[PDB]
RNA sequence: CGCGGUGCAUUAGCUAGUUGGUGAGGUAACGGCUCACCAAGGCCACGAUGCAUAGCCGACCUGAGAGGGUGAUCGGCCACACUGGGACUGAGACACGGCCCAGACUCCUACGGGAGGCAGCAGUAGGGAAUCUUCGGCAAUGGACGAAAGUCUGACCGAGCAACGCCGCGUGAGUGAAGAAGGUUUUCGGAUCGUAAAACUCUGUUGUUAGAGAAGAACAAGGACGUUAGUAACUGAACGUCCCCUGACGGUAUCUAACCAGAAAGCCACGGCUAACUACGUGCCAGCAGCCGCGGUAAUACGUAGGUGGCAAGCGUUGUCCGGAUUUAUUGGGCGUAAAGCGAGCGCAGGCGGUUUCUUAAGUCUGAUGUGAAAGCCCCCGGCUCAACCGGGGAGGGUCAUUGGAAACUGGGAGACUUGAGUGCAGAAGAGGAGAGUGGAAUUCCAUGUGUAGCGGUGAAAUGCGUAGAUAUAUGGAGGAACACCAGUGGCGAAGGCGGCUCUCUGGUCUGUAACUGACGCUGAGGCUCGAAAGCGUGGGGAGCAAACAGGAUUAGAUACCCUGGUAGUCCACGCCGUAAACGAUGAGUGCUAAGUGUUGGAGGGUUUCCGCCCUUCAGUGCUGCAGCAAACGCAUUAAGCACUCCGCCUGGGGAGUACGACCGCAAGGUUGAAACUCAAAGGAAUUGACGGGGGCCCGCACAAGCGGUGGAGCAUGUGGUUUAAUUCGAAGCAACG
RNA sequence: GCCUAAGGUGGGAUAGAUGAUUGGGGUGAAGUCGUAACAAGGUAGCCGUAUCGGAAGGUGCGGCUGGAUCACCUCCU
RNA sequence: GGAGGUAUGACAA
């Protein structure tokens, strides 16, 4: 059965991704919101809208393309699994190709990316590898 | 494997052995016993010097001593060099060092050290074979 | 007391003062520490117990790191002191240079009895590849005793021996030839060793000779005074200031002057890897070798020489560890065909697990404090002429504790939810299973007519059957086994598997619906169940077929293929066995990621008088084919693609699926499962050729269709062989032999 | 007198050595017998099992294609 | 066209 919907929902990014698919749904929920949010504002994903249905709710992806339909998005990689479940320190916060790359980090202050974790000087449990 | 299939049963190496164990065991006369002590070389008597034929591809006379080591292991050697002046009976000192064309030789005797003489002759690589500067 | 750091279940059972209690006693002290009683517990697959190995750590080697290896010297802790046991004394020992007893060993006896313990510093013997002087001093520092002088200190300071290691400096510097002699080598011109040498001018680190001479010492004691507290007053105590006093090293470092390049370099390598090449000598010999491989009479690979390269008071060899090795992959690999998916299911524990409100906060993150000794690496900073080395100041190091915070995520708690999962209701298909019956075709046998010499079989034959009447043909009877057509990458089942028909009992799946439950799920070591064929046991059956076996052939031989027979077996019941290229050679669950076209079972709608067609859809089953993947072959919504969860399994080939042990089995065997030793390959896919008693298409006096020959005779001629003083040498399948 | 080291006796457990003899295995520049596999390898091969044979192997039963060649229907380009 | 099913031969060179 689905064990890691979040590692559902960067697969099925991901395989949109691949055939450049405009839009992508995945079952809703708030960590996958969360993880929705921060590839809308740091510029992975072109939008996100929220369906309120009888079962969970439908999120909504934009998947984004340059000219030429150049990918936005290289991949996306599930660090912290169900099976090893991944934790750094704040000095131990990763960065993703030299910082051209996100990682999606959830902390006592919330899901943010590695630039605001190490910003607020906090740790946390590693989600995914953005670039 | 799954995480938790290692966590069970953990990676596990293959374990190496030596190319010369007889050079590895000590023998204590005491206890009778078989020490494990590493040494880089062993004291043996010539049970047997002759020749011996190789493998194959190659074909000679290969010079090769029988030798009983100090602790009891019964080891066939290599004579390096031309011409040596081993008999039965005598005192070699062996090093280790296999020797391809020998299936059975793992070992070969030190030149100029215990009975073993010096290579006659020899002018290069001296410290080889036990001669000493002329 | 928490936590942490070895191997083996081919070690799962262990425990009986053992677990707990109640009292008592005992200890510095709690306590089965001991005891008497009363219970019976304790431990253990989170690895008890047993076995093997091992002092542990700070640290050290390695590595990009994660890690791996090690535990010398220095420091901390522990343990032991001839082997075993005991207590005494003492604040402290069950006490290395104490006692007692026992034991083994050495030694002294007057035989009655006595003595001894270097794993203290040296040293000896022995073992070993292999590790030191039976040295000086207590001056320094530290220790014992004393009021002190002081005595004692093999601690410790020194010195000696070893290139054993690390660091520093040398073995000279400058000028110096179109380039001497000599060596090596030449294409004989010249090359090269070589600015190297020589020569000339310099230098003294070193070396030698003389001389000059440290720090390390602070002291204590003692001789003077002084200040505090106390005292009637004192001597003295505590403190302060001056004088005095001591060097094992040792005439050591160091410095200065004079004198001479004079006394002070080797070792390995040079086929590729791998920096460095030529001559001889040798001719699968002698030898080399880490691997690949060198040597068979023109070897940069063997040995020597000249050159050259690397490093240098060292250089090489061997041994050991880490690396390279992603070659156990947490970081960081795999399992269709290369090693690797258990034959398949059902399931305990375990691992993992949908959405959400509040809550908690064990995990996680974070702040502070405590601690993580010193030395060491590292970082600054100083000292030795530099460095090694030394000193000072930091930093680092914990899955550490205590405490304050945060709260997304995992976990716990209280709720809520309906998508996963299941139930209900309504339907659909099916060689799914079990039991009991039953049908026709055919084979065989049997009986009876008809009928007459064959039948049967092979490449060809024979054995065999038949005139005791065959085979064939007709009519019947018996019995066993299998189910033509239907029939289909069709169906069903977890797999193995399931095919005539009928009934009885029975499992599962699929499609709608959305009434119900509300994560109840997935996977699943160990266990359990099922599991083709052969085989096994007991009792039946036995038509056909057919291991074995017999006979006939084939053949050089045939213990085969072929023929004629034929027993077990194949069938049934019951119980064993538990293995198969048990295969999709592809574990299970889930989600996602172009299309096209068949087909099986459903569902819904739009047309069609119905029949059916059109479209939408669910679940199977095939084919084709993108993206992606792949070593390639190929896979491709029935993935080998993209992901997460859990399990099984792999780590070069052989030895081995073997041995030993264990479990299981009536047995056959199965399951688990090594090592020595050996090789430098084994292997997967694809490529080009060659080949095939593969296929297709063609050609040539290739065959066929012909004519005339050779092989027989005599002789000529060449060859072989033999012979010979010589019968000269060469040619030998076609392609040597007028 | 209790405890108790050593010693003695007893039956087991466990580890190494050695032993007439015996078993398969590996090795060995040029031995004997056959020709089983690789081509349709001249009887396609292989898997499990049984049985037989000097020996490779043969044969039966079921299974697999990791099957050469010619001949079919379905499928699909 | 493609797909699942029906006797002997040394050794080195
Ligand atoms: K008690
Ligand atoms: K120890
Ligand atoms: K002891
Ligand atoms: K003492
Ligand atoms: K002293
Ligand atoms: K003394
Ligand atoms: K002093
Ligand atoms: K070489
Ligand atoms: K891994
Ligand atoms: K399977
Ligand atoms: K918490
Ligand atoms: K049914
Ligand atoms: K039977
Ligand atoms: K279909
Ligand atoms: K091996
Ligand atoms: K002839
Ligand atoms: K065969
Ligand atoms: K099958
Ligand atoms: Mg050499
Ligand atoms: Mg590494
Ligand atoms: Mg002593
Ligand atoms: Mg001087
Ligand atoms: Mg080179
Ligand atoms: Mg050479
Ligand atoms: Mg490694
Ligand atoms: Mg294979
Ligand atoms: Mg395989
Ligand atoms: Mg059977
Ligand atoms: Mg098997
Ligand atoms: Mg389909
Ligand atoms: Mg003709
Ligand atoms: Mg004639
Ligand atoms: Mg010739
Ligand atoms: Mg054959
Ligand atoms: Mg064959
Ligand atoms: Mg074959
Ligand atoms: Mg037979």
């Amino acid at each position: 059965v689905m064990t890691d919907p979040i590692a559902d929902f960067l697969t099925r990014i991901r395989n949109a991704n691949m055939v450049k698919h405009e839009t992508l749904e995945v079952p809703a929920s708030k960590i996958k919101r969360d993880i929705a949010e921060i590839l809308k504002r740091e510029g992975f994903i072109r939008d996100v809208e929220y369906i309120e249905d009888d079962k969970q709710g439908v999120i909504r992806v934009f998947l984004k393309y340059g000219k030429n339909e150049e990918r936005v998005i290289t991949n996306l990689k599930r660090i912290s699994k169900p099976g090893l479940r991944a934790y750094v320190k704040a000095d131990e916060v990763p960065k993703v190709l030299n910082g051209l790359g996100i990682a999606i980090i959830s902390t006592s202050e919330g899901v943010i990316t590695d630039k605001e974790a190490r910003a607020k000087n906090i740790g946390g449990e590693v989600i995914a590898y953005v670039w | 494997p799954t995480i938790n299939q290692l966590v069970r049963k953990p990676r596990k190496s293959k374990v190496e052995k030596s190319d010369s164990p007889a050079l590895n065991k000590g023998y204590n006369s005491f206890k009778k016993t078989q020490t494990n002590v590493n040494s880089p070389q062993k004291r043996g008597v010539c049970t047997r010097v002759g020749t011996m034929t190789p493998k194959k591809p190659n074909s000679a006379l290969r010079k090769y001593a029988r030798v009983r080591l100090s602790n009891l292991i019964e080891v066939t050697a290599y004579i390096p060099g031309i011409g040596h002046n081993l008999q039965e009976h005598s005192v070699v000192l062996l090093r280790g060092g296999r020797v391809k064309d020998l299936p059975g030789v793992r070992y070969h005797i030190v030149r100029g050290a215990l009975d073993t003489a010096g290579v006659n002759d020899r002018k290069q690589s001296r410290s080889k074979y036990g001669t000493k500067r002329p």
